[PDB]
């Protein structure tokens, strides 16, 4: 169950700057 | 964290606060990897030059916090430790090589909206994510400035830097057990961990299975957010074998 | 600075 945040991944909501990480990969 | 922002609530549910029983103070950051194990930097527990050598009862680990100073009465959990394990070859004498420890909680903690373990990277995860130019995220309650203290948890996203750059930025001997991260003097963005962020997690989100992995531990730096200088972090993947070995040696 | 924690943690 590791690394899936109850309030983000589990509800499919994104945090405000996670896409900056993703855009770098 | 220098030049970060306030984390959102539950944004980093694995973020642990290492806390002194007396005086009552923040020691370092840490991370929840299972329901009974916390990962941190060994230099949080043992640093003989600064006379630092903490034991299991000197310490409390507070999980689920958001506010640095408040007792978040029904959201954070405060646990006791049964045992501390320091890498047997943590080199405090020279460069903090293998800056890594494991802490075993006296009792398993219950997962909640605010508490949840981060994953540890597998060889394949280490291999495709740990690459120059890819950004990781560091969180903590550390100083805001090298030279005050945040109210709330801080976050900052930083690029992984090429090994050659890391090396040529310091006089200290950089090992394969370390990576460094931060912007270049030229990039026009800054940020860095700082004192009090130590032991915390550098994490990345896998674009393949959408999970968060802890690639590094806030280890050391020369200043905080100094131009031409970088943050150094323990390479968790390279020390994985050790991590497994002790959790199975008694855990786990 | 730090708020007081429940006695029981100590
Ligand atoms: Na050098
Ligand atoms: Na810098």
């Amino acid at each position: 169950d590791c690394g899936l945040r109850p309030l983000f991944e589990k509800k499919s909501l994104e945090d405000k700057t996670e896409r900056e990480l993703l855009e770098s990969y | 964290i220098v030049e970060g922002s306030d984390a959102e609530i539950g944004m980093s549910p694995w973020q642990v606060m290492l806390f002194r029983k007396s005086p009552q103070e923040l020691l370092c950051g840490a991370s929840l990897i299972s329901d009974r194990w916390v990962l941190t930097a060994a230099h949080c527990l043992l640093y003989p030059p600064w006379d630092k050598n903490f034991t299991e009862n000197d310490l409390l680990v507070r999980i689920g916090k958001h506010s640095r100073t408040r007792y978040e009465r029904n959201i954070e959990k405060i646990s006791m430790l049964e045992k501390i394990y320091i890498h047997p070859r943590y080199n405090w004498r020279e460069n903090l090589d293998r800056d890594i420890a494991l802490m075993k909680l006296k009792k398993p903690v219950a997962f909640s909206d605010y508490i949840h373990p981060v994953c540890l990277p597998d060889r394949e995860t280490a291999a495709s994510l740990l690459q120059a130019g890819y950004k990781g995220r560091v969180t903590g309650w550390g100083n805001l400035k090298e030279t005050g203290q945040p109210s709330v948890l801080q976050v900052v996203n930083l690029p992984i830097v090429e090994r050659p750059v890391c090396k040529d930025s310091t006089r200290i001997r950089i090992t394969d057990n370390m990576f460094c991260a931060g912007y270049k003097p030229d990039e026009g963005k800054r940020g860095d961990a700082c004192e009090g962020d130590s032991g915390g997690p550098f994490v990345m989100k896998s674009p393949f299975n959408n999970r968060w992995y802890q690639m590094g531990i806030v280890s050391w730096g020369e200043g905080c957010d100094r131009d031409g200088k970088y943050g150094f972090y323990t390479h968790v993947f390279r020390l994985k074998k050790w991590i497994q070995k002790v959790i199975d040696q008694f855990g786990e | 600075d730090f708020e007081e924690i429940p006695e029981e943690y100590l």
